[PDB]
RNA sequence: UUGGCGGAAAGGCCUUGGGUGCUUGCUGGCGAAUUGCAAUGUCAUUUUGCGUGGGGAUAAAUCAUUUGUAUACGACUUAGA
RNA sequence: GCGUUGGAUUGUUCACCCACUAAUAGGGAACGUGAGCUGGGUUUAGACCGUCGUGAGACAGGUUAGUUUUACCCUACUGAU
RNA sequence: CUAUCUAGCGAAACCACAGCCAAGGGAACGGGCUUGGCAGAAUCAGCGGGGAAAGAAGACCCUGUUGAGCUUGACUCUAGU
RNA sequence: AGAACUGGUACGGACAAGGGGAAUCUGACUGUCUAAUUAAAACAUAGCAUUGCGAUGGUCAGAAAGUGAUGUUGACGCAAU
RNA sequence: GUGAACAGCCUCUAGUUGAUAGAAUAAUGUAGAUAAGGGAAGUCGGCAAAAUAGAUCCGUAACUUCGGGAUAAGGAUUGGC
RNA sequence: GCCCUGAAAAUGGAUGGCGCUCAAGCGUGUUACCUAUACUCUACCGUCAGGGUUGAUAUGAUGCCCUGACGAGUAGGCAGGCGUGGAGGUCAGUGACGAAGCCUAGACCGUAAGGUCGGGUCGAACGGCCUCUAGUGCAGAUCUUGGUGGUAGUAGCAAAUAUUCAAAUGAGAACUUUGAAGACUGAAGUGGGGAAAGGUUCCACGUCAACAGCAGUUGGACGUGGGUUAGUCGAUCCUAAGA
RNA sequence: AGAACUGGCGAUGCGGGAUGAACCGAACGUAGAGUUAAGGUGCCGGAAUACACGCUCAUCAGACACCACAAAAGGUGUUAG
RNA sequence: GUCGAAUUUGGGUAUAGGGGCGAAAGACUAAUCGAACCAUCUAGUAGCUGGUUCCUGCCGAAGUUUCCCUCAGGAUAGCAG
RNA sequence: AUAUUGGCGAGAGACCGAUAGCGAACAAGUACAGUGAUGGAAAGAUGAAAAGAACUUUGAAAAGAGAGUGAAAAAGUACGUGAAAUUGUUGAAAGGGAAGGGCAUUUGAUCAGACAUGG
């Protein structure tokens, strides 16, 4: 009564109920604030999660032991295809909260977007979206007076985006969609770039770029019904008690005589939504680029995909961010990718990276080659071959 | 003769019994109750791929701390379970009804089950062995069924 | 029927040009009873089924199977003409 | 709002030392918390001593050994349809 | 190997009625009463806060003109000697 | 028993199979007991000492007896501590 | 067969293949393993676990009832050909 | 005087709550208004008291009638009644043309204990009134016996290495039989016999209602049969502690 | 904890004091109409957000007997003396 | 733990309840031991705990006095019918 | 002349009426328990009569459905009547952390008491 000594308390009651999210689409839950002073921008950016790797780089930190040195950091390759436009919501304030007053779709819509409307697509009429079309038949009005009132209401205007998930290795055919908020200069300025953007594409580099520190909102990678050891960190008990140790052992005091609300129970760990943010650009792929995985020092033709592939993901074929650290959910799975709610002058916020040598060899074991070429240049001819 | 209350008109139907079936009154019951009114052949088909686990019977009365399946969405349900031994005997009740009223000159295509209804036969009575040199029941709980196919009305 | 305006939940408002029923602004010709001295005497709007005739559209979801970014069971996520 | 510790001797709470530290504050929650543990102390039955008693026996005097049961119900709490 | 899900098989404990809280007062710690907070079917896996949970008409302590095992110059006797 | 040769220095290759040392308390030791909470330092023990008794006896048994154990015995014995 | 062996481990004769079954592999368990760096800081307490272990050849303390203590301790070695 | 300081405790909470600031706060005065099983008037029930009244005058003199007052109740006292088994007496009582009993959000009477009736079910008996008599009325006693629930299709059916393919048979085959494979007990045995104990369990044929905690065509189960051969193996004889 | 007189509770419902054995009011046959008691009349809630004169502003106001507490001490708040 | 004897053990035999047997724990003496099991005396006795069965009407208490191996009980008076 | 919970033969009852009456109305001192002494139950009712359901059909069978017997199967060797707890079906209704109750009325269902006058 008044526990003998203390100690912080086990977990974050702030990111309660620990259950599983509701979609695996992380919900983007902020955008930053508008300066509508500056050209029509995406806010966000949808990607797929390919795997890690290795990075080297001198550090520019005046004052550090390790300045004008060399570092090792660990890195994330975030699979990125350009995006595609198909409409534009418009969002008016109420004393109730931001509200969609109409979504307007484009004219064209691929077959993948097409695939997310259905549970089963194979024995489908996919009779989509084929009736609203026709509203633009008509030579217009139907569609354009919709865009005429987002123009006269609405305070704020997002797009609806969807990835090429087809550009992936995944097997999922079925995309992914997207409202992604514009944050370019007037609601009209914004409306007319949407509509001029339809069936059109987007890609990374028009919205983020080097050496910006960007947001993360992912879907953390699931683990099911989870003990109260692993799931909150509580100590383990006692070699010698009874009925089990991994749990805890005053689940409470007499009074009040109710389990409470903060006390650790064993329940799903894995699979909640994650806000994770200032995550630095250390690199823009071109899916263009041979020269990917390349660098100004290390000059060999090579592109980002790990010998042998990404574990269980693939090849990085498409542009890419790779970004400092790791970042929220796991290789195959859908990130937003958000530009920061902030402007941080960190000074590590502000250093700009050259990125010197980019780790190639396998993650699918002990790794000892960066290119097939320097494998066969040390091994020297096998059996097979010549 | 002499069955549970009926409004069936019995000139257009036949019906069938079992008495003291070793099959769970409780089980059956919930089976007896997911084919309560349908037509015969519907009835029929269904716990047949019953059986062969394509579908379910809803568990909705006796079913605390019963599993939870998918094939229960059909009837907007989460417990169900595939009782054989229940299908099975309410099977065989099923056709000798069709077979009573074949003979009885109905037409087998306007058969619908009318009337169907388990309640519980008298227990019999085994022995488990209890630790600490105790005796506790250990009973069967059999059924009485019945049922009846009726011919549907034209209206 | 002519213009407009209304997005805070606008689902309403203003306006144009006629048509048409009524008009107690005014002057006439009829009608009311016996519902018997009050009871008991205008019927408002919800749904929901059928019925006529007119316009109109011609899908999916679940089970099963399948993936493992998920999972105690359900659930989740994929795939299949 | 946020923290308040690692150890030597003791079943100990307490006490007392060593030591770290921003600080090593005091308390409650059936002297929180035994179907949560442990069972060292305490307080059954075995046994040694010492004091007491003629004796059987007694002793907040010392000592040693001494079975820690059930949840599948309701609610609560955690997660799941 | 369990638990878990399926087929078959299938007990027991316990049960005034039952089952969300805060405060009040109250047999001086309420599931029920009073005043408030509130409150939406049917459910699955876990859990050990509460049901002053369950298990024996309390071993502790006292009372009873209730015992029994044992001891002694208690009272009253007795085999023997 | 010895010697050469040989190996990713391994070879009681599985199996099988003592941890060691310095001490304090305590019982000499092997042995015994609370079947089902105590295996102990408690009981036993060899050893030491005491007691009684020469048979018309010591110790003990039986309601009584032409009754009985020691005793198929005799103090280097029997009985009692 | 291995081996010191009626040990363990594998086999022959003989005898069994009988102990509800299917699908999964969550938490928590019961039983079996491992763990970088530290090495009893854990705890009433090294509880539990770990470490040692066969054989050959060297070597071996205090103390002692001269019997012991003693596998004291501490070392080297071990296959195949 | 009112207000401010003095005024520190443990789940979140209490002028009863909301909320109230020339009050919906404090002091005072003045009116109206709301409301008890109490007060006033009246009906009805009962209780007690006081009277009146069978002179001959249809059916209650312990009765009829007039009048006044009163009504809380544990332990407890008394009174008046309700109901049950059996007994005397009487309705020359009901009844197989349906006794008793049982069922009935059908009906009537009584403040009540209870009484009466209709409908359904039933099938051999049974009431009323005066009286007699008692083994005469249940919610409880951790009451007695029996019967039944929730718990619950739940706990569980996890020790002992391990099974698999195919044929046969059968209404039916994870489980029976044959065949093959994979394995174990590893002679300190899961092998081959016996002592005590059981008593037919042995063997054959048929065979699945129950039992073998899934199953069953299998069985130490069920049914019907069959089977145990001694001068030499034992007992029998002998003596033991003892009896 | 223990006496004194009376009134209660116990044995007793009813109206009030939110709540409650014991306070206030008032004691009880089945009912009708009226009037009250104690207590209330912003709304919960039946009943004047009635009338009148003052007082009070609390970054801890206060709000009705029993009763759910407050003291020594102090204020150039403000009122009257 | 011990494992060649104070060893383990079969059958037979002996000791029987205030009795046995006890390398001694009040141990064991057929799941029974600080006095076995069986039936009867026995419906043992209880100032103590529990229950005590239909309606309505009327009246309606006591916890106080005195004595009591009296203090959880009676007698006695009072209250009541 | 007196006794007589035993024995044999009788006549009776304001007794009990199958959880009652002896423990036993029955293959009851039985079945079962215990080494033993001892302990010791449960268990009566188809119908006047088996007339105990020929026969057909479904089924592996048990049985079901028809048929038949009978005063009755609302008597089928589970068997007279067949209550309650508890249960299946059908029908009506209600259901924001119990249910149930009191006074009052809405609404739905249901049941009443008539009594008689001239053609
Ligand atoms: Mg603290
Ligand atoms: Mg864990
Ligand atoms: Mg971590
Ligand atoms: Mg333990
Ligand atoms: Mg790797
Ligand atoms: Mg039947
Ligand atoms: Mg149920
Ligand atoms: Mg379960
Ligand atoms: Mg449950
Ligand atoms: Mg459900
Ligand atoms: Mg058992
Ligand atoms: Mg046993
Ligand atoms: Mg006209
Ligand atoms: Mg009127
Ligand atoms: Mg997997
Ligand atoms: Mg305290
Ligand atoms: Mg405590
Ligand atoms: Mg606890
Ligand atoms: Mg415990
Ligand atoms: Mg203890
Ligand atoms: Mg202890
Ligand atoms: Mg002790
Ligand atoms: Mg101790
Ligand atoms: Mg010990
Ligand atoms: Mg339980
Ligand atoms: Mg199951
Ligand atoms: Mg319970
Ligand atoms: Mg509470
Ligand atoms: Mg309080
Ligand atoms: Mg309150
Ligand atoms: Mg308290
Ligand atoms: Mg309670
Ligand atoms: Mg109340
Ligand atoms: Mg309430
Ligand atoms: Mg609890
Ligand atoms: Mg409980
Ligand atoms: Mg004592
Ligand atoms: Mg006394
Ligand atoms: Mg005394
Ligand atoms: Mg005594
Ligand atoms: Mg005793
Ligand atoms: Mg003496
Ligand atoms: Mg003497
Ligand atoms: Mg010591
Ligand atoms: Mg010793
Ligand atoms: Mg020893
Ligand atoms: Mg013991
Ligand atoms: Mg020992
Ligand atoms: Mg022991
Ligand atoms: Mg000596
Ligand atoms: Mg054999
Ligand atoms: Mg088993
Ligand atoms: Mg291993
Ligand atoms: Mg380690
Ligand atoms: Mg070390
Ligand atoms: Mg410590
Ligand atoms: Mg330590
Ligand atoms: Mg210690
Ligand atoms: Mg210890
Ligand atoms: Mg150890
Ligand atoms: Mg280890
Ligand atoms: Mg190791
Ligand atoms: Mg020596
Ligand atoms: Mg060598
Ligand atoms: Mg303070
Ligand atoms: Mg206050
Ligand atoms: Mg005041
Ligand atoms: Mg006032
Ligand atoms: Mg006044
Ligand atoms: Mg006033
Ligand atoms: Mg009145
Ligand atoms: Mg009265
Ligand atoms: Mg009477
Ligand atoms: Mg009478
Ligand atoms: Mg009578
Ligand atoms: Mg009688
Ligand atoms: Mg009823
Ligand atoms: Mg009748
Ligand atoms: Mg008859
Ligand atoms: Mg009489
Ligand atoms: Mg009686
Ligand atoms: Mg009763
Ligand atoms: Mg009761
Ligand atoms: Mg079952
Ligand atoms: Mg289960
Ligand atoms: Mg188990
Ligand atoms: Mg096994
Ligand atoms: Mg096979
Ligand atoms: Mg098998
Ligand atoms: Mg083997
Ligand atoms: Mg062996
Ligand atoms: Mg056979
Ligand atoms: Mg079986
Ligand atoms: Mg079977
Ligand atoms: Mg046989
Ligand atoms: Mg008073
Ligand atoms: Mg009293
Ligand atoms: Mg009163
Ligand atoms: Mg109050
Ligand atoms: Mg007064
Ligand atoms: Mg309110
Ligand atoms: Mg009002
Ligand atoms: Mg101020
Ligand atoms: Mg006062
Ligand atoms: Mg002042
Ligand atoms: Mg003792
Ligand atoms: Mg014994
Ligand atoms: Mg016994
Ligand atoms: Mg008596
Ligand atoms: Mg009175
Ligand atoms: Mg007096
Ligand atoms: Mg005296
Ligand atoms: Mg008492
Ligand atoms: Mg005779
Ligand atoms: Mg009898
Ligand atoms: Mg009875
Ligand atoms: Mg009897
Ligand atoms: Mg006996
Ligand atoms: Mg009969
Ligand atoms: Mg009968
Ligand atoms: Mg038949
Ligand atoms: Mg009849
Ligand atoms: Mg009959
Ligand atoms: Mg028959
Ligand atoms: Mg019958
Ligand atoms: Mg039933
Ligand atoms: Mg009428």
């Amino acid at each position: 009564s008044h526990r003998k000594y203390e100690a912080p308390r086990h977990g974050h009651l702030g990111f309660l109920p620990r259950k599983r999210a509701a979609s695996i689409r992380a919900r983007v839950k902020a955008f930053p604030k508008d300066d509508r002073s500056k050209p029509v921008a995406l806010t966000s950016f949808l990607g797929y999660k390919a795997g890690m790797t290795t990075i080297v780089r001198d550090l520019d930190r005046p004052g550090s032991k390790f300045h004008k040195r060399e570092v090792v950091e660990a890195v994330t390759v975030v699979d990125t295809p350009p995006v595609v436009v198909v409409g534009v919501v418009g969002y008016v304030e109420t004393p109730r909260g931001l509200r969609s007053l109409t979504t307007v779709w484009a004219e064209h819509l691929s077959d993948e977007v097409k695939r997310r409307f259905y549970k089963n697509w194979y024995k489908s009429k996919k009779k989509a979206f084929t009736k609203y079309s026709a509203k633009y038949a008509q030579d217009g009005a139907g569609i354009e007076r919709e865009l005429a009132r987002i123009k006269k209401y609405a305070s704020v205007v997002r797009v609806l985006v969807h990835t090429q998930i087809r550009k992936t290795p995944l097997a999922q055919k079925k995309a992914h969609l997207a409202e992604i908020q514009l944050n370019g200069g007037s609601i009209s300025e914004k409306v007319d770039w949407a509509r001029e953007h339809f069936e059109k594409t987007v890609a990374v580099d028009s919205v983020f770029e080097q050496n910006e520190m960007i947001d993360a909102i992912a879907v953390t990678k699931g683990h099911g019904f989870e003990g109260v050891t692993h799931r909150w960190g509580t100590k383990k008990l006692p070699r010698k008690t009874h009925r089990g140790l991994r749990k805890v052992a005053c689940i409470g005091a007499w009074h009040p005589a109710h389990v409470m609300w903060s006390v650790a129970r064993a329940g799903q760990r894995g699979y909640h939504s994650r806000t994770s943010i200032n995550h630095k650009i250390y690199r823009v792929g071109k899916g263009d680029d041979e020269a990917n995985g390349a660098t100004s020092f290390d000059r060999t033709k090579k592109t980002i995909t790990p010998m042998g592939g990404f574990v269980h993901y693939g090849e990085i074929k498409n542009d890419f961010i790779m970004v400092k650290g790791c970042i929220p959910g796991n290789r195959k799975r859908i990130v937003t990718l958000r530009k920061s709610l902030y402007t941080n002058t960190s000074r590590k916020a502000l250093e700009e990276v050259s990125l010197k040598w980019i780790d190639t060899a396998s993650k699918f074991g002990k790794g000892r080659f960066q290119t097939p070429a320097e494998k066969h240049a040390f091994m020297g001819t096998l059996k097979k071959d010549l | 003769a002499r069955y549970g209350a009926t409004s069936t008109n019995p000139a257009k139907s036949a019906s069938a019994r079992g008495s003291y079936l070793r099959v769970s009154f409780k089980n059956t019951r919930e089976t007896a109750q997911a084919i309560n009114g349908w037509e015969l052949t519907k009835a029929q088909k269904y716990l047949e791929q019953v059986l062969d686990h394509q579908r379910a019977i809803p568990f909705r009365r006796f079913n605390s701390s019963i599993g939870r399946t998918a094939q229960g969405k059909e009837f907007g349900v989460t417990k169900a379970r595939w009782p054989a031994k229940s299908v099975k005997f309410v099977q065989g009740l099923l056709q000798n009804a069709a077979a009573n009223a074949e003979a009885k000159g109905l037409d087998a295509t306007k058969l619908y089950v009318s009337h169907i209804q388990v309640n519980q036969a008298p227990k019999q009575r085994r022995r488990t062995y209890r630790a600490h040199g105790r005796i506790n029941k250990y009973e069967s709980s059999p059924s009485h069924i019945e049922l009846v196919v009726t011919e549907k009305e034209e209206a």
